[PDB]
């Protein structure tokens, strides 16, 4: 996935 | 989906996988040998190091500094910023959970076209194999391919 913290 | 080199000390050394931050592009593009530090305050980089009078540049003749970093409470992206501020020549950022790699994503609402040091996700299970092998005394040392 991908997150941004 | 990329890879780095752990090359020092033995107890650590080889091939171990990590997840690209998706953001800057490296300016002094190509292949980068770097000395790790886990810094002894402000471990998730949410601060300037200035407020703690913490440097990681490098002196003449020694290794650029890959600075180690946690994840938490504050954006990847400022993690790299405020690293970047203080000179390191890249970071990694320890997973705080074990659990497969994630990307490291931009946030939306700038200095995000002003970050260039490469960024990376490591595991946590390498997170601490670094910090353990610290801890003892060893340097650890690291390329990047990217």
């Amino acid at each position: 996935r991908v997150a941004a913290a | 989906k990329n890879n780095l080199k752990v090359t020092s000390p033995d107890s650590i050394k080889g091939i171990y996988e990590c997840a690209i931050g998706n953001f800057g592009v490296p300016q002094y593009g190509g292949t980068l040998v770097g000395t790790v530090v886990y810094p002894k305050s402000n471990q998730k980089a949410c601060k300037s190091y200035s407020d703690f009078d913490i440097s990681f540049k490098s002196k003449p003749g020694r290794l650029p500094t890959f600075v180690l970093i946690d994840r938490g409470d504050c954006y990847f992206t400022l993690k790299a910023w405020i690293a970047q501020q203080a000179g390191a020549a890249a970071i990694l950022v320890a997973d705080s959970k074990a659990e497969p790699l994630i990307t490291m994503d931009t946030p939306e609402e700038d200095y995000l076209q002003n970050i260039t040091i490469p960024s990376a996700l490591i595991t946590k299970t390498l997170g601490d194999s670094i910090k353990s092998a610290l801890s003892g005394g060893d340097m650890v040392n690291m390329k990047l391919d990217w």
